[PDB]
């Protein structure tokens, strides 16, 4: 209760400290361990290949020069003491743009030891970078890292742990993302070499499962809509060119502006993906139905009962083969 | 290290009056976010190390380099290296200032900060979407002309550039080039540029078949219309009218794509061309009804405007490509 | 506002299957929890669940012996209680976490409970 | 109006005052009340589900260091002289980016009390996420809240109370929202418990009630006149195989993207919302339309009187069963 | 000319000026005039009912702390000098977000008198809300205000007056906005109380005119042109069902485009705006010309011409009405 | 060579400097000279009527201060010697946002002269307004300024000269603008009146001249092409009801898309733009072709070749006198 | 330029309904306040209302007592005072506030006021 | 490159209407005024008018008394004196003002003059 005597403590701790040299400078280095508490996942993008995470996170050190005793308490101070001490410097190693918290004050957080543990908190907004292989989308399933590292001090002047195994990692039940689905998370530990040196290496995955109830609802069903008004074409009289006609070319028509409008919101990848597949097999229906009565015109100057019994049998069979496929 | 800070000149580069300081050079870039032909730009974020000597800073007693965190950036002297043809920039501080500094007893200084820039990359897009584009890096000092700053690759350039992991959507990295520009005089005095350029081709893929195979099936489309008997006068102009509008607004959309893109793309001559052929059948058939007011047009028509098309795709595609 | 109603316990000496059905605002509340509470012992934490996505986490003692899903279509949470244990002998709760209440193994961040079913091996 | 006399007593205050040791530092905690001015509503973002808000966020405690004598006057300082005070660790939980107007300086206010009373005001614009239910929309309620804790200070060390019980809050009448009404706002004040420790927590909520007028005109008449629109088909005689084929084709084709365009200005959920299911009622009703000419041609190569009466007494019936379920 | 004497004039005056008290502290509240030459208003937006402002703001007050004798000038010092100085906390109570331009640097003027009169010049770009009723869109006027006010003293402290009193305000004429005229605007002053206490106002309102050229030429005149492409069906002859049939329906398809295309360009408001009452009306005849024919078809299976005078004449008189309550 | 003693010179030149005096304070004004070297104008927007510029800024003055003897060289100090030196209050009067890149430092320099003359150098990106006449659009010549003034000294206490006359601006080759050529480009210097005094002004202009070939491509090729559709109709029979009257509709609705795109990628102004008065124009010739029809169809229940020979010989002259009028 | 007119006070011994018709530019008064005035006792804040949302605000002499609602077809705020109490003896008048014109429970913060109408019981 | 003539000057004892044509590059100049010099006197600011919205601004000596209109058909800009005094004895200027040329009062702002009508009452 004697905050005279709790200043002057503090104030002995900081006399002589030396921000610019780490905990035991010269020798053993020291280990930091880490925790992470997500906050949520805002947004997950395809066309920029990134996610946005929002997170607490913690770190964990022990420096014997903040050692203090006679006080049976943990010092938490306020967040302006942190840019007079040391502490690691922890970057993210994908990430594309990531800012601290303001407000009102800077979202950190310093809570000092007896024995010179610092606990040291951030409350941290990052887009970090997350390749996709879209080839089975929109039925795929992504795995984005993010990468943990030291960027100055190599494994000889620090480490990287888990603090608390498998559990350092919570909040993974709050990713709320209407898209997906956090099917595992995993936590892995490594060295990664460099030219300037090997420097420790902490990261933390998600495997996103993608939500197929909005593809159906937006794409699928349209486009099974469109095959199925082509072959109304059928059951209208061969006389009526213009009425037939007119059929075909509106499928075909409607077909395309689906397919363009598809590709539009997705990055401009040269393969071939599987909601591209189907939709190119949507459009080889619509446009033979079409060619199917410009064959029954030019006889004509059976058949359409016969392809009655085809293109919703082929069709069937194209789904049946498509959905197998890729599930 | 209180020792050496006290009595450094920070306003003044190692030598001042002598001869100009050797900065070593080099570059890890990490990714290439973005490739915008509507901005003419695209997006780098790479590790930056410069290296050079500076005898103030040289110590005794200790052959153990001091690695240094960024805090101690602000007293040294730098040099002044700026990207010219960067159209933003900024610094990575998250947790902290991505910044290192090692000193080594000899006095030498190692620099190296993670920057994700902007630079404007002039694309020509005479050939598009089959064209391959070449961007650059430049890198040069600011303020200080050959005299005080020189600039140089350093020899663990051509191992640590990293361009050979890089993944890109649309594009893929062909070749790279380092290239030491000594003979640059912007404003006053020369100034050593040092350039990075890579070669990109843009992916030929499905991403060019969603533009050229509607359009050919829409000129196929037209088509139809010939085998349809010409009694059906509203069946055939109907199939002449809509593929001529598909076709109008295909080619206005295409360059809605790059609103500010006054040249000639060879996606839209191929839209030209595509427009000639469904403007003609249309134009067809109204010869044949104008003769009834004929059968050996639609016939010949059948198999001349098939083989036209193909011909001059023949000689569209050969050209480009 | 949200009502919790678990059944299933009972006595045995063995596969038990626990279940919590919910009712009201479970948009609001979007996590559900399992929780037991031995005789003089502190509730102690057994598993949690979200409603969508069904994500989960357990406890290191339950870990691997004890499983929780849910289905949506009846706002059911059930526990499947496998190779019990003496050990496992306490009333186990269900409780509703808001979405910006904190950590999940802390039982005072769940506003709404159950009942709570009685468990004896 | 000794200005000196007041410049010796503020000094003095300011004399050995360390900001980084909070008020009562290893005693009892500080107790901060907060109050609220909310400014207006800016905007409420169904797809990135968050809203903007900006507020005058106000907090009160008492600090003896800074109390001060002979001066019948509340000290109302420039807002400067905050960065030499401490001042409470408060963030939002649930923001996503916010800031702290600047212009023509920050907006921030101090204005001390003899008693030591601390008075610390902050012009505060935040974007703070709020998770939706659009199950219902756009016949939906949404309750979004908006979380005020500490960073760093455990209930140990600080305690947070609504300062003038449910009148904390003021300026609700003020929300201006042209797409929602502000059917009630709550205050709730409770203990967080984390991995390092309990934290207090304040929450403000409000229930949005969505207006129905702008969807009834964008969305639910025109999907309605379409409707009516392919029912003239049935006017229509028979042998008029173009004209019914093309109001069968046209009304199909203009539904479609009705319901295209409505998804994109909603985020990719997966499940059906309520527009969504009169969107795909109104769909069938054309798509049967359409089938019932083609079964009439078929035949011919009574009906149409009989299809006179069915489609418009089932439509009425489809919007009665689908209005009274929503409502 | 005597530098060293007018540096030490300067020292002098900032020797134990205490920035953190205002001028006669405790005693009578500083009078403050303030004057704003407005550079350009950049935007207006309906749809987030807010304009940008570009202005350059200044403000008069007398600091008797600053007041200097032997120098028969008024010193213009670097704009750095505002640092060391007490200034005004004034803040716009309506903006949304604003800046103080800083190239090359900062745009800030300080300009001191022997009296101790001080001039403060800022060049702030800032975005203020305004909201707008748009029933009468786009034939509304408009009414937008800024507000200025001090965030921390109260009227007891400080008070504001316009300086010149109504030309305080210039470059009202340099305002050139494509679609709107400034009509006329207004200098209030006045002392608004909240729960703090009672603080100066002062308030900048524009009366804003909508230009409806562009409405003309983009929304009303094609909306006019596709109502006389309908009453073209009237000259067809009834035989022609499908020429008549589809000339009702692009021109219906055609109209309900125009009023998608409108309505998305605007905030979702849940009252009729007077162009959605033209395209509603517009909407009305085109599908009576359709109902009109098949009308014509059933009996079938002299109206044409009953018709022909019956359109035109309702639809002039419609746009008679319509122009008349509206201007 | 001498480091020590170049720094005891600087040292000495900085000892009791005022930042916030000018030099020659109270005295004669300080000459300011200033050049650009541009280096690109990134973009030129209509609807936002502004461009983006990039440049070197660089400003020449003497300051008798700032001299230094024994040293026969230019001392080129560090950029960060700027703050301890002062500078003009040079600012951009028709600006909206401008910064100074600071990658990897801040692009500034900095270089002393023995007699005192200081050269400061700036790599500065504007965006500055510029009000564009659009009556002859796409036709138009735009004359788009960049104003240079001092923002709080007078012209009795600072002047402005382009140093080196009109070779003052360089690098106007380098400009690459897409859709835009650099015809001319002057330079101004003048003084500007205002009610706090006169100022100094420097104002550089570009003569900028549109390409035509993006327009002709984009729209009025397109457009043409649906006039030449509309006459097809003439040579089709007029049995064929459906056939011209779908001829006639389709390139009326043709003609409407194109027209609401191109005024939706311009501000919204209330005056006619020459692309607009082509535009209806061609809207007029296809709407009286489908009227044509309608005469023809309504006297048969000559006029066809009739038809044929005025509206591509009135057609030809509409254009010949377009293009001579606006060119 | 808003123009308020109110009635439906009279004398009772019960509920009475209050009334207050406003005309002119109420978009840019969107607040509507009731305010009443004891002979020598400073005028006091009864209730306020929004006109676009019915957001209500009540003082605490008056909460649970007092309602208001306003129906925009009219223009017309009324008030609705039940089980009337010797202590709600005053002068009733009405008010219109602006946008940023500041607190509702302040009276000087409105600008157009009503008549007044006596009310005793 | 603006020209102005200026007309409908003339001797009387009532109301005048001054006249002033413009022609050139009218839309870098969109703000004209008028100026009147009486002998020995400096230049005197009358009033200014934009060109576009028809904003205009007046002199406290004849404000309520001038008043300033334009035609953009004719690219005229007309002042009509009505309520003539004998202090109103000047030679009447018309000018043009740029765009970024500063404050309207001060002539020495505008860039293109007129001959001046000598105006005696
Ligand atoms: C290093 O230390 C030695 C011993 O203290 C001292 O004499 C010498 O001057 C120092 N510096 C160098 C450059 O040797
Ligand atoms: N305000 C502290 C949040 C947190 C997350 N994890 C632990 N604590
Ligand atoms: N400018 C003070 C605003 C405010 C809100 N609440 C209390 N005061
Ligand atoms: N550069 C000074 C601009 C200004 C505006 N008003 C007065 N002066």
């Amino acid at each position: 209760g004697n905050m005279s005597f709790v200043k002057e403590t503090v104030d002995k701790l900081l006399k002589g400290y030396d921000i610019r040299l780490r905990p035991d400078f010269g020798g053993p280095p020291v280990c930091v361990g880490m925790n992470i508490d997500i906050a949520s996942i805002d947004m997950v993008s395809e066309v920029n290949m990134d996610y946005t995470l929002t997170m607490y996170f913690q770190q964990y050190w022990r420096d014997k020069r903040l050692a203090y005793s006679g006080i049976p308490l943990n010092l938490t101070l306020d967040n302006r003491v942190a840019d007079q001490l040391w502490v690691p410097d922890t970057y993210f190693l994908n990430d594309k743009k990531s800012f601290v918290h303001g407000v009102t004050v800077k979202n950190r957080m310093i809570r000092l030891h007896p024995d010179g543990t610092v606990l040291y908190g951030l409350r941290i907004t990052t887009t970090a970078a997350c390749m996709m292989d879209l080839r089975r989308y929109p039925l795929d399933e992504q795995n984005c890292t993010l990468e943990i590292e030291s960027y100055g001090y190599t494994t000889d002047d620090i480490e990287f742990y888990w603090r608390g195994g498998d559990k350092a990692v919570t909040g993974v039940e709050r990713i709320e993302l209407p898209q997906f689905s956090i099917v595992e998370h995993r936590l892995v530990s490594r060295n990664v070499v460099f030219a300037t040196g090997a420097y420790p290496r902490l990261s933390l995955s998600f495997r996103l499962k993608r939500n197929i109830g909005y593809f159906i609802l937006q794409t699928y069903m349209p486009s099974i809509l469109i095959t199925i008004l082509s072959w109304v074409s059928f059951w209208i009289n061969y006389d009526a060119s213009a009425a037939r006609v007119a059929l075909g070319i509106t499928t075909v028509l409607t077909m395309t502006t689906i397919n363009t409008h598809l590709r539009e919101t997705l990055p401009k990848i040269p393969y071939v993906k599987a909601i591209d597949m189907y939709l190119m097999g949507c459009f080889v229906f619509v446009f033979l139905a079409l060619l199917e009565y410009a064959f029954v015109n030019y006889i004509f100057f059976a058949i359409d009962r016969w392809s009655r019994i085809v293109f919703p049998f082929t069709f069937s069979l194209f789904n049946l083969v498509y959905w197998l496929y890729y599930v | 290290l209180d020792g050496l800070i006290a009595g450094y000149a920070r306003n003044f580069r190692p030598g001042i009056g002598g001869p100009p300081v050797n900065v070593a050079l080099a570059l890890e870039v990490a990714s290439i976010d973005h490739i915008s032909e509507a901005n003419m730009e695209y997006t780098m974020t790479v590790f930056l190390h410069q290296s050079w000597r500076d005898s103030r800073l040289s110590y005794n007693h200790t052959n153990e380099t001091l690695g240094l965190d960024s805090r101690f950036v602000d007293k040294l002297w730098l040099p002044d290296t700026f990207i010219v043809n960067a159209k933003s920039a900024w610094f990575h501080d998250v947790t902290v200032e991505n910044k290192l500094i090692r000193l080594q007893p000899d006095g030498v200084i190692l620099y190296s900060i993670r920057i994700t820039s902007t630079v404007a990359c002039d694309m020509d897009l005479a050939k598009y979407p089959m064209d391959e584009q070449e961007c650059m890096l430049d890198l040069e000092s600011y303020g200080y002309s050959s005299e005080d700053i020189v600039y140089y690759w350093s020899e663990s350039q051509e191992h640590i550039h990293g361009l050979d992991k890089l993944q890109l959507a649309q594009f893929t990295i062909t070749s790279y080039r380092f290239t030491t520009e000594l003979m640059n005089f912007k404003s006053a005095g020369q100034f050593p540029r040092l350039s990075l350029h890579f070669h990109l081709r843009r992916n030929r893929g499905v991403y060019i078949i969603q533009s050229y195979m509607p359009s050919v099936l829409l000129v196929a489309m037209s088509w139809v219309s010939f085998w349809i008997s010409q009694a059906a006068v509203p069946a055939r102009v109907s199939l002449g009218i809509t593929t001529v509008l598909t076709m109008t607004t295909l080619m206005v959309s295409a360059r809605s794509s790059l609103p500010r893109a006054s040249a000639i793309k060879a996606l839209d001559v191929y839209f030209w061309i595509c427009y000639v052929f469904v403007f003609a059948a249309l134009v067809e058939y109204a010869f044949a009804h104008f003769n009834a007011d004929a059968d050996t047009i639609d016939i010949y028509a059948r198999a001349v405007f098939p083989a036209a098309f193909a011909a001059v795709n023949v000689i569209y595609w050969a050209a480009y490509a | 506002q949200v009502q919790l109603v678990e059944s299933g316990g009972g006595l045995v000496q063995g596969s038990l299957r626990l279940s919590c059905a919910a009712s009201g605002h479970t948009f609001n509340y979007p996590i559900m929890g399992w929780f037991r509470q031995a005789p003089g012992k502190e509730r102690e934490f057994v598993g949690a669940i979200s409603w969508s996505g069904g994500s989960t986490s357990y406890a290191d003692s339950v870990k691997d012996r004890f499983t929780i899903s849910r289905d949506n279509a009846k706002n059911t949470v059930y526990l499947e209680m496998n190779n019990l244990k003496p050990e496992d002998t306490a009333v186990y709760y269900c409780a509703a976490k808001g979405r910006y209440s904190g950590g999940l193994y802390y039982p005072t961040n769940y506003d709404y409970w159950g009942q709570g079913t009685q468990v004896t091996v």
